[PDB]
């Protein structure tokens, strides 16, 4: 970096501040969509949550109130499937080495 | 809310008038009221909540503190769910 | 308004599953000609 000499800049905020950001969404994310407008919150446990999300979207109540645990359980790996996933056939680890 | 739209000298500039909420407070409330009596006849709030509150519940919106008895008029009939709060001392209409 | 093998029935739009049909699930409105005609069995 100096052999030729140029600075580089470290970013705008520090690491610190990505994580309290991030933490802060991950925090809001099961509160914030449950009503339209942004003024209430509305801080639900997330197994409501995704019961809600997955009945508006055109599924009855009957068979989610009988089937957590299959749901719950095709969830985890689902979730679980993307940390081996981590290689070249990822589109966005491909574009995050370009 | 609105907006307003003006020329400039170079382009387009832009009023935006928002609603912007303060003094927040935090309250209890629940999810569906349903009789214990009769476990069909569940109801839930539209664009609200039920809410328990002191001078039991009622309702409130989604952007302003308004408590409010609840009627037909603002909930919509829901079918039970084992985790929507019960009720048998003071039926709303 | 699925047809049932087991005479109408409520289904969702993105799952199968069978379930009669109440007044939670539709709304009233004006008569088309398209619309199929019953008087044997009249739902709820
Ligand atoms: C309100 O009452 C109803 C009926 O008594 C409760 O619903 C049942 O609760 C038992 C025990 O929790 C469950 O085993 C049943 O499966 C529930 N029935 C249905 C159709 O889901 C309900 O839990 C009560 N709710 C509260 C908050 O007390
Ligand atoms: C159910 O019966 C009604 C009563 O005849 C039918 O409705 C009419 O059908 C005639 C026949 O073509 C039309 O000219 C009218 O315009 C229809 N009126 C209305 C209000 O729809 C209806 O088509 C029948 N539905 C069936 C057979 O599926």
């Amino acid at each position: 970096q100096y052999v030729a000499g140029y600075k580089v800049l470290p970013p705008l905020m520090d690491v610190n501040m990505e994580a309290a950001y991030t933490s802060s969404l991950l925090g809001s994310i099961a509160g914030v969509g449950w009503t339209a407008g942004l003024s209430s919150f509305a801080a639900i446990p997330f197994a409501q949550s995704i019961f809600y999300r997955l009945n508006g979207v055109g599924i009855t109540q009957q068979v989610l109130s009988e089937n957590q645990k299959l749901i719950a359980n095709k969830f985890n790996q689902a979730l679980g499937a993307m940390q081996t996933g981590f290689t070249t056939t990822n589109e966005a680890f491909q574009k995050v080495q370009d | 809310i609105v907006s307003f739209v003006v020329n400039a000298p170079n382009g387009l500039y832009f009023m935006h008038v928002g609603y912007y909420p303060s003094n927040h407070i935090e309250v209890v409330s629940a999810y569906g009221l349903c009789d214990a009596a009769n476990p069909t006849n569940c109801i839930a709030p539209v664009n609200g909540y039920f809410i328990k509150t002191n001078n039991e519940w009622s309702y409130t919106g989604s952007s302003f503190y308004a408590p409010e008895p609840i009627t037909s008029l603002n909930t919509k009939y829901v079918a039970p769910q084992v985790t929507y709060q019960n009720i048998s001392t003071n039926l709303p209409p």
